[PDB]
């Protein structure tokens, strides 16, 4: 009978930090012995650089594909009125020069030498522009803007459309429209408080960042080991020992560092495959639950999914799933059919419900009494083969109005 | 890439510096990815910021429906 | 290509290196070569396993699209091509599949005015499947796409409560069928 609206958060990471590793300078710092001895192993480190450039280009393609799914950007109107729906901490604030909503501002504040750390192709400014454009497109164009040219639909009637698509009649929206708006504002405030309160809610992004940093740190730590040789220093053996006599030691050092680099690259590579799969799943999530409304249940948050808000995040995306949570249950008696005048009757879309002896019809997920008429029923068969049928009359429309 | 270009037409970017092309203030479709919102194309070679399509804000009001 | 490299040994040859070198050091050379070639084979098969896993995941997605886009119609948005999906025509390809996507892209947009509901004779009006739409002083009903005006009747609309709390509601007369056929 009475329903409430809550909002949850889902964090799915998108793109790890791109790393580029050169072979020769990592093996040794500016020494000709590595130049004349590394080629004796063939073109081994060439395929390592090929694989890392492949990781860089697939990460760039992945972070381009996960967000850029609209041909045109959308800008919000300067009037902030949306029929009672207050979007202030969701809509980006022009007061800050970086054009960020406070929610991803708090999420950014909460979430924290021969190597090379390549910057991402898309920095946070264009990601914020992507999220603002997608939010504008999903607030002012309804659920139909990715199929072609842009349209405009006001908020309450596309709320009615989403309620019709979720399985209830659209008339119940306007009965408690201000209640739904107040519950939405309370849910946004509560999820902002939950984001500002829980420190372990963003554990996936911190986990993958810590994994990458720990892998690089262990790589750097194991680089400075002797690997069973005389000296751990990269270039001290060039002058301490005769270059005829240093061949076995330098060969052991280069093959140990090659094994360490190989196992680091395979670990990183496997992870890269995992993060590519996770970001592909997140891209399907965005393409299903933002570009239009979906009917499949328990896919975007807990409960019946109406629509979702995508927002910016470092190395990931965060969602705001708006759901339908029914409550205020009440016991009632039902019947599968009703037999009137020797003929069986069936509900058009609902179910026969009676508190006591007076029978009424109603929709699936909401309770409101309606008079049983002819237009919402049909006759098919007799009341002999069915079971559990009750006896009541059916009020016939157009019967008492055509007599005079 | 990465290294400051005080030591080594010259244009300073986030991911280092670019040598051989001139930076322009206009917008063009990205063809060659560079990084940190930089894209390059040859028409001479030039460099420009990332252009995210064209800006388009549809009209919104309290009562305005669009049906094709 | 990795077979032809000496891997830091004297030479890449196998039979000829046994003749010119004594077996006490030839076993060292063969040990170095066998370890390096085993490492190269391990790298190759690691690449083979990861490529097989990625191709298997992509092909499982392709099989899901095979069972979702081709078998019947899928209502889910932009999962089978761009826009709304109706049907798909797959063709045979070497080491892959190719997809066509018969889609529905409306165009030629025209501006219109609407109303959430209609108040008439102290009761509210709501469309059963259509939506209220108007151009001027006359009002009509239409579907979601391909605008088609129709006269408001009692079969495509229904009544739900009174007209007091609905915001933005406007007066409109309703043409009720069977009203002029009363005295015949
Ligand atoms: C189950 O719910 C139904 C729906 O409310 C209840 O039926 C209602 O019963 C009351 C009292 O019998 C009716 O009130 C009467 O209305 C007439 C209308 O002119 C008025 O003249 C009378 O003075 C009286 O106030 C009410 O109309 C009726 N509602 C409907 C839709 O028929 C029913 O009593 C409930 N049963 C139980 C066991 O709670
Ligand atoms: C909004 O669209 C409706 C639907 O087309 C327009 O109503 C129709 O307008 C036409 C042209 O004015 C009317 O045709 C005229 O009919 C009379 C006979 O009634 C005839 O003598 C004229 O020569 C002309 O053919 C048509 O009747 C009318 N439909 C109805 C049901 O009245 C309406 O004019 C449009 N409004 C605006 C502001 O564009
Ligand atoms: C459904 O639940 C909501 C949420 O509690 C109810 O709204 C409350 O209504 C009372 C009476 O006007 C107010 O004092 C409360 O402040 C409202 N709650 C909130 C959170 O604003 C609503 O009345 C319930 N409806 C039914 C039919 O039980
Ligand atoms: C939408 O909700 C926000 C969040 O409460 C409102 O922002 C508040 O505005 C008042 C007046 O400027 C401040 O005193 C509060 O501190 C703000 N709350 C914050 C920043 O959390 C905003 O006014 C609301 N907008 C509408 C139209 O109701
Ligand atoms: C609904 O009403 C019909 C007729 O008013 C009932 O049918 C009769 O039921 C009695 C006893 O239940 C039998 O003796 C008669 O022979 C039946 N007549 C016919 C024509 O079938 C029916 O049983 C009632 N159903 C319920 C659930 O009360
Ligand atoms: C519906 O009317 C609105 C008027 O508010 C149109 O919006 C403007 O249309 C003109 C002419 O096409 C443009 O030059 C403006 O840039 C538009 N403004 C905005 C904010 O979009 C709108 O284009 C009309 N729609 C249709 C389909 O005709
Ligand atoms: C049509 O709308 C008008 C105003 O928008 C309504 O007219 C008023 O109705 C109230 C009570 O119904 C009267 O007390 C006023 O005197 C009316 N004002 C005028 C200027 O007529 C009218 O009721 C609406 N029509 C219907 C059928 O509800
Ligand atoms: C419905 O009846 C069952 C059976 O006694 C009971 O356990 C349950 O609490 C009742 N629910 C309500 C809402 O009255
Ligand atoms: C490069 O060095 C100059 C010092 O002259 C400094 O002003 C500038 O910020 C440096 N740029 C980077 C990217 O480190
Ligand atoms: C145009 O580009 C130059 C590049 O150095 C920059 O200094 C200048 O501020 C830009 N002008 C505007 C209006 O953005
Ligand atoms: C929508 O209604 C509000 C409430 O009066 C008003 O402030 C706003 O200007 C209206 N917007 C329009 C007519 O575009």
């Amino acid at each position: 009978t009475n329903f409430t609206i809550s909002v949850t958060t889902e964090i799915l990471p998108v793109s790890m930090t791109k790393t580029s590793v050169d072979c020769t300078m990592y093996i040794c710092g500016d020494s000709t012995e590595c130049s004349n001895l590394l080629l004796q192993y063939g073109s081994f480190c060439t395929q390592l650089k090929r694989a890392l450039t492949g990781i860089a280009v697939e990460q760039d393609k992945n972070t381009q594909e996960v967000f850029a799914q609209v041909k045109q950007i959308y800008k919000t109107p300067p009037i902030k009125y949306f029929g009672g729906f207050n979007f202030s901490q969701i809509l980006p604030d022009p007061s800050k020069p970086s054009k960020r909503s406070p929610i991803e501002d708090l999420l950014f504040n909460k979430v924290t030498n021969g190597l090379t750390v390549l910057p991402p192709l898309l920095t946070d400014e264009m990601i914020a522009q992507y999220t603002s454009a997608l939010l504008a497109g999903t607030i002012t164009s309804g659920w139909t803007f990715g199929a072609g040219p842009a349209l405009q639909i006001p908020f309450p009637m596309q709320m009615a459309y989403r309620f019709n698509g979720i399985g209830v009649t659209q008339n119940v929206l306007y009965e408690n429209q201000k209640l739904i708006a107040n519950q939405f504002n309370s849910a946004i405030g509560k999820i902002q408080d939950s984001l500002s309160s829980t420190p372990s809610a963003l554990g996936k992004l911190q986990d993958v960042v810590n994994h990458n940093a720990q892998a690089l740190n262990t790589l750097v730590k194991q680089l400075s080991s002797k690997f069973g040789a005389i000296s751990s220093v990269l270039n001290d053996i060039l002058s301490r020992l005769d270059p005829p006599e240093a061949e076995v030691q330098i060969d052991r050092l280069i093959t140990g560092r090659l094994q360490s680099l190989q196992t680091y690259v395979t670990q990183q590579l496997i992870r890269a495959a995992e993060i590519r799969a996770s970001a592909n799943l997140a891209a399907t999530k965005m393409s299903e639950c933002v570009l239009g409304q979906s009917k499949r249940v328990d896919f975007c948050g807990k409960g019946y999914h109406l629509m979702s808000f995508p927002q910016s995040a470092p190395h990931g995306v965060v969602f705001l799933h708006v759901t339908y949570v029914p409550a205020q249950e009440k016991n009632f008696t039902t019947a599968p059919a009703i037999c009137h005048d020797g003929k069986a009757h069936f509900p058009r879309e609902g179910v026969f419900v009676s508190n006591g002896t007076h029978w009424f019809v109603t929709q699936r997920n909401f309770y409101e009494p309606q008079i049983i008429t002819t237009d919402n029923t049909f006759v098919s068969g007799n009341c002999d083969v069915v079971i559990g049928i009750v006896n009541n009359t059916v009020y016939d429309p157009l019967q008492p109005e055509l007599d005079s | 890439q990465g290294v400051n270009c005080t030591e080594v037409n010259v244009f300073q970017t986030r991911a280092g510096c670019l040598i051989g092309a001139e930076y322009v203030n206009n917008s063009y479709e990205c063809d060659i990815p560079i990084g940190a919102g930089i894209c390059a194309s040859y028409q001479s070679i030039i460099a420009y910021t990332m252009s995210l399509g064209a800006e388009n804000s549809v009209a919104y009001s309290n009562n305005s429906i669009a049906i094709p």
